[PDB]
């Protein structure tokens, strides 16, 4: 069976500013097949209010999805995206960096 | 507006 | 500027965990406007953009009847391909289907699309002439012969060159505020020391629409494509897009590098230099 590994980008909607509300995004793309687990974490803990876009795909047939949640960045709080998929032996964790 | 004809493989 | 309409459909079998999952989505350029999900409670086509929301009940009812009908065709199709490849009933399989039309700057038909994939690979596709088919293999030749005898290509061509384009234009007019908007990227650069003799220069483009953009770095006016890290264009969540490009520079050489930005919303291409 064809199997393609997801590209992962963790980022905010607006340029981060301590004390101001925004949205934290985790964009997953280029993967196949479609089952995938995507979580957003706050200082190691899984956030509960996470939404996602409707499954869609690119011209090469690979899938893409957007996961997101409302958040207010702080100097100290650390955020990350954790993804699981058949192509990965372990869960892949990407940390949010404000200049990325 | 989606097409209204439904063919089968 | 050129425009497009597209419908993307996904069917996934779940052997023994109820019927297959079916998800349908529709787009106008890069803005999504409708969806259908077989696991949801409504069982109806649903609005995903504010401008389609006040189409009346006759539109919604017709789109719901059509998308249900497509769902059921994909339920039969999964069994048919299972026979064509002589596969067991215990594996999970995926069928994908797309169709669309592109119009040019004059809003006139430019091109039409219709194709299928099975488990991630091309299965059958309508050619650009809208009269012939491209069959990927032996199983797909069987579908092609069926479709040729039933004159399916003729039926698709009248939709792609007629109906598709008419409703695309209607949507372009009704959602004009959203759909005919051009938002130029807000740009800026960041500088960060990685070591005592190298630094990362990052070039950003934010809040732009539509998605298409060209963003590159140059050293003394010469292309730096193999030394640039380019991320994929991505959604901000509010209908706009984002993108960045970075290069690692030797400290002291910042002034040799230029970031070049090209986009529909800009009067003239942009040239930025850290200084």
């Amino acid at each position: 069976m064809i199997q393609r590994t997801p590209k992962i980008q963790v980022y905010s909607r607006h340029p981060a500013e301590n004390g101001k509300s925004n949205f934290l995004n985790c964009y997953v793309s280029g993967f196949h097949p479609s089952d995938i687990e995507v979580d957003l974490l706050k200082n190691g803990e899984r956030i509960e209010k996470v939404e996602h876009s409707d499954l869609s795909f690119s011209k090469d047939w690979s899938f893409y999805l957007l996961y997101y949640t409302e958040f207010t960045p702080t100097e100290k709080d650390e955020y990350a995206c954790r993804v699981n998929h058949v192509t990965l032996s372990q869960p892949k964790i990407v940390k949010w960096d404000r200049d990325m | 507006f989606a097409p209204g004809f439904f063919p089968y493989l | 500027g050129s425009h497009s309409m597209r419908y993307f459909f996904t069917s996934v079998s779940r052997p023994g965990r109820g019927e297959p999952r079916f998800i349908a989505v529709g787009y106008v350029d890069d803005t999504q406007f409708v969806r259908f999900d077989s696991d949801a409670a409504s069982q109806r086509m649903e609005p995903r953009a504010p401008w389609i929301e006040q189409e009346g009940p006759e539109y919604w009812d017709g789109e719901t009847r059509k998308v249900k009908a497509h769902s059921q065709t994909h339920r039969v199709d999964l069994g048919t391909l299972r026979g064509y490849y002589n596969q067991s009933e215990a594996g999970s399989h995926t069928v994908q289907r797309m169709y669309g039309c592109d119009v040019g700057s004059d809003w006139r038909f430019l091109r039409g699309y219709h194709q299928y994939a099975y488990d991630g690979k091309d299965y059958i596709a309508l050619k650009e002439d809208l009269r012939s088919w491209t069959a990927a293999d032996m199983a797909a030749q069987t579908t092609k012969h069926k479709w040729e005898a039933a004159h399916v290509a003729e039926q698709l061509r009248a939709y792609l060159e007629g109906t598709c384009v008419e409703w695309l234009r209607r949507y372009l007019e009704n959602g004009k505020e959203t759909l005919q908007r051009t938002d130029a990227p807000k740009t800026h650069m960041t500088h960060h020391a990685v070591s005592d003799h190298e630094a990362t220069l990052r070039c950003w483009a934010l809040s732009f629409y539509p998605a298409e953009i060209t963003l590159t770095w140059q050293r003394d006016g010469e292309d730096q494509t193999q030394d640039t890290e380019l991320v994929e264009t991505r959604p901000a969540g509010d209908g706009t897009f984002q993108k960045w490009a970075a290069v690692v520079v030797p400290s002291g050489q910042e002034q040799r590098y230029t970031c070049h930005v090209q986009h529909e919303g800009l009067p003239k291409p942009l040239t930025l230099r850290w200084e």
